[PDB]
């Protein structure tokens, strides 16, 4: 029962490698674009101003 | 993904093959039928010996050949039938009568190229063919004679391809028949230049084995067969089993053939105990290669004590492990009663399987859980050279019996350039075995 | 061919049971068990003598009937 | 930054691969999915040194398995932290060498080297600035010792200015497990001379006396074996990815150790290393560790270190210390044994500090040695291939595939050659 | 990891390993099946069996014996007996036609057909030991199979090891009590050829354990089977010392370098004390003393030689039970001090002592009793050229009409080796008498 179930129809209307690609790959919100990041945020009339220097090293892309 | 094919031609090479062949069925679970044991319950591990149908059983990859329709039929209609393909057991219809010259000139010729039909047919199914195995009587006449055709036939159409073979010769002075020198040295120069590995397998030997060890003063061809069996599969477990120093079939010839001249050599096997007084001893590693190693064990009427070593392949399947296989054999290295030759320092290759030996319903072993199989090249085999070629003299000297191959097609002259071969087959050994 | 077992008796550990080893310590080779392990295969090798020379002894009779008959 | 790329071949390269990424991953607190649960930053800091980093924040190692059968990475993939690498990374072959050096370096290993060199130039032309390579093999074997220095010859041309650093195991008499031992090892070394930057020797019989003595474990295994050897190689890379108070990079050893280009064999030892029942009767301290360091026993080589004279040494300790202890036992050990060390290079030993001990440890160090009595490993193989050649025995194979004893002769000399101008230096004077 | 391995051959030898294996077993506590009920012992750890046994690797115990004849008889009475489960089934190596009292049969005819089996045996045994401190043979020297075969081990062994140190118990005819009436010949040839490859020899002789058994167990009729008790006694209050702690431990090193004063001269005498029976325990304190005492009066003496004829050129004496190091120094002073028993010029101290803390043990049936203190003695003496002297005048009476010399010149020994037999004991004799004289 390895591959003795085998038959003619069962593969022709089968996708082996062309199927949906997995997790950590999925990982864009379709709505989100650009102009829409940063020009339609929110903006503020008073913004905040306090920045923090951590003492650790940037990580780098 | 690796294959090893088996060639079963003559009485003896089947009633071996029985053997082997169940042994493997059992080791991997099998049944006669060909399936898997029943509805009860795959590690891809029998893809050495078989092969998967595409619709349940399994079929193995050996071809049986004999010209006598009995031994065949019987096979037929025995427990077996259901397993081997029906046109895989290929039988002849007229004996060959112990002749050399009928089985390889006059009957052998219309089965040949059948029986290369179906081996090409078995090989081009396999994508990583690692060599042959051929298993002959080579004191009979279409044992012999088939075997060197086969062999002949195989060289030319496969080239590089390894073939193994453990032939039988007759022993020194207890037989059968009366004419088997002949055939004997006619084989021994077919097979010299054709094979890549030889393995002696006197019956005299084993016999005195079974005497001296199992306790069995009424043993007959089946208890040999099984002791073959077992070496077979010693052998071959490596290549289908885990271990922790593996040696493939290619492993062999590279380490064991000093000169491509010299590959004549000789098996051993321990512990061979009856369960009477099995393990009423320790069976550590070193008293098992201490037996392996003494010289009444050779499974060739042999004695490694009248010449050097050349070089020496064990293999231990079980628990063993690698510190005590060095103690031993430094243990052996130091024993002055075994000496090597000169320009081999090293000499010994060591594999390690885990798998342990498979007991057989009925048989005459014991359960271990550990065991060693060790060949061995050494100039000592030139004894049995020696005392064959006596015997052949004898009778060659008044034209005893020479008719019944001259008036088979066979030309006078064949029989002096055997004696040649085997006269150079001679001169090689002691030349190589004297120090520098 | 595959090397699947450290050796013939334990098996490959789990991820989680090494926690150091970056510090040689730990070796694994210490056993900690070879005299439980060699003492139970004693016995588990007498049961299987006892197995054998059983059926041996039945082969025995059973041969021995034949000649009986025959007589 | 300063990063370098892992190569292991054969199935001996393969097993000493997989034990030493199981150290490093745990050294750096990655699990076998690939991600972090580590406890600090410099566990994070520099370990782009040794992984790649992909989609999902996972990270991979830079490590390329290399093979001419396919059973061993059907293997790796069985054992722990088989999941790590890369399964674009493995190239294999359908045969295998046979334990043939012809074999592997001229009819199979060149045919298929075209593969694994392109995925070698994927990954060191990949990362920023490479530091060098680093390459694990066996010289007793066909494919580990033939397709392997091949690699070595092949990645030099196109690299010349990258330090290459080899862990080769040296065949050794005394445990024996191949009867054409002689000649693969023999013709190795030559190829190995013009080509390595730094080769360390490492041999089967003086790790299985550590075990056996120092250790005192019951059973030892190949496993016991990959383990040690995995603890020295983390040490000598160990400053290059953690602070310290005198950091020391794999180029900075090869100035201070080499005197001489046709130099560069070295013996390796680690230490501490205890029983479980001598653990509680020592004291961890500096003049400690500096005691095991130099003892012959200790060594990871067949070479008694008392047979010949030091040329140079270097230590690199592991944990928080006081410098002028560390300096004060390396002056001393150089005053007492005058006649260990060779008199026309004064203070012969290189020390370097790293706050940061291996796992549950407080203080360890390793050490590197060029010693002029590592003359005896080539000498006992010298003298066990010439027994051989001379009678051309097991020959026809080698002759076989396109090699001619021509090739067998120059190897010969040339090893000849290097143990004469080796000792050269043992008898210098000032 | 120290072990002897025991040599048996000849009937004699047989019988006397019976009751030894029997003492050894009982001792260690090992059951007549192999399988041990299991202990922690009450002396010198764990590991005491290692001496004579060996852990079989599967349940039993399997003792580092061999057993050698060519009369099957004893070989299966020994494998249908109690110990049939003890002993391993092939190293009971027996064959099928006697030597017939024939030491010519014994040496050259039907010996090549079982040292064989012999040697490859015992190199199986010494393969298993590590720290293998010497062989112990027990034959028979007046039966023709026994002398034959272990003068032809012997010369096999000598090449075969060398350093291996072996040690022998022999037992000497008696003055004028024997079985057979051609042993003279026999004995002569076996000293011939043991002379010069025994490393130590012990004189056993009938008659002196025949008067002990006769006097102090007042028992009137004993078997051989109380004698082989008293010589396994012997046995193990010699070799006990390796197996169990002491204060004193006396290797079998620490033989030869304290008793042996020339390569030439290795004939010694035995005692043993106290030995007597329950009845008579019952009223004497049994101290170290008196034990001793007994042990140096020469009708104790386990051969039949007169110690008071010569000198004493050293003695050996094992201690076991709860001896004191202060008490048996009392005893040695004390024996030095009497005048009857006198010392050789040229050794100024003689005396190598060993004390070993377990009491001997019983065996049920037995006639010894259980006493809380023993003592064997080992010496050397001058004194035993006189059993020489004896069995060389009856071998000369034997001798001087050639009779029963047609058997050995046609079974392929020569003529004539009787007479270099003779010289080599004429020089053993003017070697003896020449130490003893004083410088
Ligand atoms: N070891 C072993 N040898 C066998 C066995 N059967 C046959 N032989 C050998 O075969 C030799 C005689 O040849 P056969 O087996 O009768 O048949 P053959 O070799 O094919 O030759 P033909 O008789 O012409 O058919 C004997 O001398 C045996 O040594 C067997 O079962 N075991
Ligand atoms: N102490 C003692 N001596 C024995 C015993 N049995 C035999 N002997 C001695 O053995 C001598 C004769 O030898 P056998 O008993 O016949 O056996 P053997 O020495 O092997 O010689 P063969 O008769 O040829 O077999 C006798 O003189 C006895 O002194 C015994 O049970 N105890
Ligand atoms: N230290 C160590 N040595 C090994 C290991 N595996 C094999 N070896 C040694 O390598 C030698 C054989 O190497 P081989 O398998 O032929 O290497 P290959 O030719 O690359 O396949 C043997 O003598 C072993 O002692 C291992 O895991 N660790
Ligand atoms: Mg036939």
């Amino acid at each position: 029962s390895k591959k003795t179930i085998l038959s003619g129809f069962m593969k022709n209307n089968s996708i082996v490698g062309f199927k949906e690609c997995l997790d950590s790959q999925l990982q864009l919100k379709d709505s989100k674009s650009e102009y829409n990041d940063k020009f339609q945020s929110k903006n503020r009339i008073h913004r905040d101003t306090s920045i923090f220097h951590i003492r650790n090293k940037s990580q780098i892309i | 993904m690796r294959e090893v094919i088996s060639i079963h031609v003559g009485q003896g090479g089947i009633q071996v093959g029985n053997a082997c062949w169940e042994l493997f069925c059992l080791e991997h679970g099998i049944q006669p039928d060909g399936q898997m044991p029943s509805d009860r319950t795959g590690d891809d591990a029998f893809n050495t010996f078989f092969s998967e149908t595409g619709a349940g059983k399994h079929v193995p990859r050996a071809v049986f050949l004999d010209l006598e329709p009995t031994v065949i039929d019987e096979v037929r209609t025995g427990t077996y039938r259901q397993l081997f393909h029906p046109e895989q057991l290929i039988s002849g219809k007229e004996d060959a009568a112990n002749n050399f010259a009928r089985g390889h000139y006059t009957i052998g010729k219309e089965i040949v190229d059948l029986c290369l039909d179906r081996i090409r047919k078995l090989a081009d199914n396999c994508t990583g063919l690692q060599g042959f195995l051929v298993f002959n009587s080579v004191g009979g006449g279409t044992g012999s004679g088939l075997g060197s055709l086969l062999l002949e036939r195989l060289s030319v159409d496969y080239g590089k391809k390894s073939k193994l073979g453990f032939t039988i010769y007759p022993s020194p002075q207890v037989s059968t028949a009366v004419v088997e020198p002949y055939n004997s040295i006619l084989s021994t120069h077919s097979l010299l230049e054709h094979t890549d590995v030889a393995v002696m397998l006197d019956n005299e030997a084993i016999y005195d084995i079974c005497r001296r060890n199992l306790d069995i003063e009424r043993p007959t061809y089946t208890n040999l067969n099984r002791l073959i069996a077992q070496v077979i599969s010693s052998l071959t477990a490596s290549l289908r089993f885990d271990g922790a120093l593996n040696v493939d079939i290619t492993e062999f010839q590279t380490n064991l053939v000093p000169y491509p001249r010299i590959h004549f050599m000789l098996s051993s096997y321990a512990p061979i105990i009856s369960a009477e007084k099995a393990y009423h001893e320790q069976l550590s590693v070193a008293e098992i290669t201490n037996s392996a190693f003494e010289p009444a064990n050779m499974m060739a009427k042999c004695d490694p004590r009248h010449g050097k070593y050349m070089a020496c392949s064990m293999m231990y399947r079980g628990d063993v492990v690698p510190k005590d296989v060095n103690a031993s054999i430094a243990t052996i290295k130091t024993k002055r009663t075994i000496q090597f030759v000169d320009w081999c320092p090293t000499g010994f290759k060591v594999g390690i399987n885990y798998q342990p030996p498979t007991v057989v319903p009925g048989g005459d072993l014991a359960k271990v859980m550990r065991a060693v199989c060790m060949i061995s090249n050494s100039t000592a085999i030139a004894e049995v050279f020696s005392r064959l070629d006596h015997k052949f003299d004898l009778m060659y000297a008044k034209r005893a019996f020479v008719h019944w191959y001259v008036g088979e097609g066979m030309e006078e002259g064949e029989f002096s350039e055997a004696r040649e071969d085997l006269a150079a087959l001679e001169k090689d050994y002691e030349e190589v075995g004297i120090e520098t | 061919m595959k090397r699947v077992k450290e050796s013939y008796f334990r098996e490959h550990p789990h991820w989680s049971d090494i926690n150091g080893c970056s510090g040689a310590k730990e070796f694994e080779g210490e056993d900690l068990a070879y005299d439980a392990r060699i003492k139970y295969q004693k016995e588990t090798q007498k049961q299987w003598i006892e197995q054998q020379i059983r059926e041996k002894k039945m082969r025995e009779e059973a041969e021995r009937n034949e000649e009986r008959a025959y007589a | 930054m300063r990063e370098i790329v892992h190569i292991q071949g054969g199935q001996c390269g393969n097993q000493i691969g997989a034990k030493f990424w199981e150290v490093i991953s745990d050294e750096h607190g990655i699990d076998p999915t690939g991600t972090y649960h580590g406890d600090s930053d410099l566990q994070l800091e520099r370990i782009n040194v040794y992984y790649n980093e992909a989609t999902g924040g996972r990270y991979v190692p830079r490590a390329i398995l290399m093979d001419l059968e396919p059973g061993t990475m059907d293997s790796v993939r069985a054992g722990p932290f088989g999941q790590l690498f890369r399964p674009d990374n493995f190239v294999f072959g359908q045969t295998g060498a046979g334990n043939n050096w012809a074999k592997g370096h001229y009819t199979e290993g060149a045919e298929l080297i075209d593969s694994v060199l392109d995925v070698v130039r994927k990954e060191a032309e990949g990362c920023d600035c490479l530091q060098g390579f680093q390459i694990t093999h066996s010289l007793g074997g066909g494919t580990g010792s033939g397709m392997g220095t091949l690699l070595i010859s092949k990645v030099r041309e196109e690299y010349p200015d990258r330090i290459m650093e080899t862990f080769s195991v040296v065949p050794s008499p005394k445990v024996s497990d191949t009867v054409v031992e002689p000649y693969n090892a023999t013709l190795s070394v030559h190829q190995l001379v013009e080509n390595a930057d730094e080769c360390m020797v490492i041999d089967n019989e003086a790790l299985y006396d550590i075990c056996f003595r120092t250790l005192k474990l019951t059973t030892p295994t190949y496993g016991d074996l990959n383990h040690l050897v995995s603890a020295a190689m983390s040490g000598v890379t160990c400053c290059l990815r953690f602070p310290g108070q005198l950091n020391s990079d794999l180029r900075k050893l090869a100035v201070n150790l080499i005197p001489f280009p046709r130099l560069h064999f070295f013996m390796i030892g680690f230490a501490p290393l205890t029983s479980r029942g001598s653990q509680q009767y020592r004291a961890l301290t500096v003049p400690e560790l500096t005691q095991q360091m130099f003892d012959a026993k200790n060594m990871m080589c067949a070479a008694d270190p008392r047979h010949g004279r030091y040329l140079t040494a270097s230590a690199l300790f592991r944990g928080r210390m006081s410098t002028k202890e560390v300096d004060e036992q390396m002056l001393n050990v150089q005053n007492k044994n005058s006649s260990y060390f060779v008199e026309w290079i004064p203070n012969n030993i290189k020390s370097s500090i790293c706050d940061i001990p291996p796992k549950g440890l407080k203080m360890a160090v390793t050490f590197v040695g060029n010693s002029t009595a590592i003359q005896e490993m080539f000498k006992r193989v010298a003298e066990q291939f010439t027994a051989m050649f001379r009678r051309k025995a097991f020959l026809h194979w080698y002759t076989g595939e396109g090699m001619d004893e021509m090739e067998f002769t120059e190897a010969e000399s040339n090893m000849n050659d290097l143990v004469s101008e080796y000792q050269q230096y043992q008898d210098a004077t000032a």
